[PDB]
Order: C-alpha cells, then structure tokens, then sequence
C-alpha cells in the first residue's frame, strides 16, 4: 500500500 | 541553546511559507478586507453556488451535496501534497526509514488538514479556491445527511482553535510537532522520531513564550489540542467509512483511499 505517498516522499 | 531553537523556528516558518500558498496571514487579510482585489465570491445557497461554480472551479449531473464533497476531497488531496513537501523540510525527516515517513504522514495529514482549515475559517464560513471563494458555514451545515455533519465538525474545531490566536510562525512548529509523533501505530524506529519531536517541542515552547508573553497556558493547551485532534480525525475517518458504504455515487480519491486504508 501507499504507492502514491512513497513517490511523493521521494522527490 | 535557544539560538539554535530560534533558527529552527525560522527555518520551519520559511519552509511553511514555501509549502503552503494560502497562509493564515493572507487568509485573515481576505476575511477582513486588507486586500482591495476582488473579494471572494460568496456562496451561501443553491442559487449562489450554481453561478459561482466557475470562480471556485478552475459532469454537472451529480447532486450538490456530492459535488461539494468531491470538492473537499480534491482540496484535501492538494493539501496532502503540500503537507508532504513541508514534512520533508523538517530536519531529520527524510533520513527516517521511508516506511516510517509514510506512516507519519498516513496518521498525521488529516490532523494537519483540520489545523490548517481553521486558518481559512471564521464563524461564518471557509475560504476556498485559493481565497477566490467563500462558502458559508450555514450552507455547508445544511447539506443533506450525512454530508452536513461531515462539514460541521471542521468548523467546530476551527472556532475553538482560532480562539488561541496562533500565527503562521506558531503554526509552522505546531504542525511539525504533530507530524513527528513517535507513537503512531506501526512505526519501526521510534527513538529517532521522538528525538526530533523533543527538539521541536522545545522550539514550540520557546516560540510561544516569546510570541505570546501574556498567555502562559498556550503550550499546554496546544499539547491537548494534539490529543484532541486524534479523536477528531478518528471520527472523520469513521463518518467517511459510513459515506463510502452508504452512498452509491462515491468516487473516493485514490490518495485518500490509500491513506484511510487500514487506518486502525
Ligand atoms: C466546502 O469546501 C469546498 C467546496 C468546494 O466546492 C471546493 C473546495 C472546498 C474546500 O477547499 N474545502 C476543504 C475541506 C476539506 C475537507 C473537509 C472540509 C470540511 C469543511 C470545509 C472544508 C473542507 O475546494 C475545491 C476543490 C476543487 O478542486 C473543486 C473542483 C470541483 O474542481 C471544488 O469543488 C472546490 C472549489
């Protein structure tokens, strides 16, 4: 889960 | 060293200004009338809404309550992105285990959404669309169940919270403290988060001591507000669980689904 948050967190 | 604490406070304030376009300062300037630019368009009923739906919206078949709810969803998504960018500016955050960063945001963003919504609210309504719209509290509260009861709790908190009279400098640190909560469920490495938060809490205490000399109770009240926000968001999530279950026309935005998923 959290595919979107992951990429937001990594510039 | 208080010097480092003030430098930290200023760093957070500066990052806050970079990450969040509509500040409480700019919002209060609009709510009152400091600016001379076109005041926001006021939406207070079904009639005012349909004509303002072009000055606030930068389909048209779904009922009003649904349309307004979807709007709240889109703003919250934008806000999650703003908050994520702010979080990444907090010293130490990006060096945390990436999974813990996700966990901190998953449990934190909505508490921050409630907090920052207050900046755009007064007793009578909320600024929307980067300040170009103003939707009244009474109109939102009047939206058919369950949607009216979804809007109102945000105003109830904002009224209480705004009584504290924080400014953007206070808020920058308050928000940072909330994000760096070492007791969120499922965190892997607690100590490094607690250490960052301990320093942020000292920064907040000193900020309130200097910025609100005449209100010694403020720091303790803000700590309780952090506690209140957890219960407040739990209720938000639940009410939203009921909505996605009871309304057949509920396209829950993917980012929100991702955040709400397994939120217990
Ligand atoms: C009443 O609020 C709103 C109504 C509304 O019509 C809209 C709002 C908000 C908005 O920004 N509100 C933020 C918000 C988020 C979550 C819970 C809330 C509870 C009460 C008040 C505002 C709340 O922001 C919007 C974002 C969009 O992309 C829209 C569209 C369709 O493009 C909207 O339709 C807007 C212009």
């Amino acid at each position: 889960r959290h595919k979107i948050l992951h990429r937001l967190l990594q510039e | 060293e208080s010097a480092d604490l003030r430098a930290l406070a200023k760093h957070l304030y500066d990052s806050y200004i970079k990450s969040f376009p509509l500040t409480k300062a700019k919002a209060r300037a609009i709510l009152t009338g400091k600016t001379t630019d076109k005041s926001p368009f006021v939406i207070y009923d079904m009639n005012s809404l349909m004509m303002g739906e072009d000055k606030i919206k930068f389909e048209q078949s779904k009922e009003v309550a649904i349309r307004i709810f979807q709007g709240c969803q889109f703003r919250s998504v934008e806000a999650v992105q703003e908050i994520t960018e702010y979080a990444k500016s907090i010293p130490g955050f990006v060096n945390l285990d990436l999974n813990d960063q996700v966990t901190l945001l998953k449990y934190g963003v909505h508490e921050i959404i409630y907090t920052m919504l207050a900046s755009l609210m007064n007793k009578d309504g909320v600024l929307i669309s980067e300040g170009q719209g103003f939707m009244t509290r009474e109109f939102l509260k009047s939206l058919r169940k369950p949607f009216g009861d979804f809007m109102e709790p945000k105003f109830e908190f904002a009224v209480k919270f705004n009584a504290l009279e924080l400014d953007d400098s206070d808020l920058a640190i308050f928000i940072a403290v909330i994000i760096l909560s070492g007791d969120r469920p499922g965190l892997l490495n607690v100590k490094p988060i607690e250490d960052i938060q301990d320093n942020l809490l000292q920064a907040l205490e000193l900020q309130l001591k200097l910025n609100h000399p005449e209100s010694s109770q403020l720091f303790a009240k803000l700590l309780q507000k952090m506690t209140d926000l957890r219960q407040i968001v739990t209720e938000h999530v639940q009410l939203l669980q009921v909505i996605k279950k009871t309304e057949t026309d509920m396209s829950l935005h993917p980012l929100l689904q991702e955040i709400y998923k397994d939120l217990y």
